[PDB]
């Protein structure tokens, strides 16, 4: 959830801890990334086909 | 061990050991689970290896 990442970044700011500003933003951008979303979606599809196979095998 | 996974996992553990309020503890716990998930990791590694 992007809301979680966003809230954590703000709570850290409030404490005076900015050691994770960049890390969180990068994590954030990756999760929102078109390439990342295409890869996730496709891997889940391949995962389902493999599960269908395993099922077939008794 | 994937250095990118570990770098992100470490960052999350730092947050967990810093923010002590209840919501933050629950939020971070969820993010640690996500980062620990094999499906997330497979997509994460592949994404990074291509960029």
């Amino acid at each position: 959830v992007l809301q979680v990442l966003d809230r954590l970044k703000m709570k850290l700011q409030e404490k005076g801890d900015t050691s994770q500003n960049e890390k969180l933003s990068m994590f954030y951008e990756t999760l929102k990334s078109p390439l990342f979303n295409q890869i996730l979606t496709l891997q889940q599809s391949i995962k389902q086909l493999k599960g269908q196979l395993n099922h077939i095998l008794e | 061990q994937d250095p990118d996974v570990e770098d992100l996992f470490s960052s999350l553990k730092h947050i967990q050991h810093t923010l002590v309020d209840s919501q933050s503890q629950e939020d971070i716990s969820l993010l640690l689970q996500l980062v620990q998930n094999r499906d997330f990791q497979n997509a994460f590694k592949i994404h990074n290896a291509v960029t």
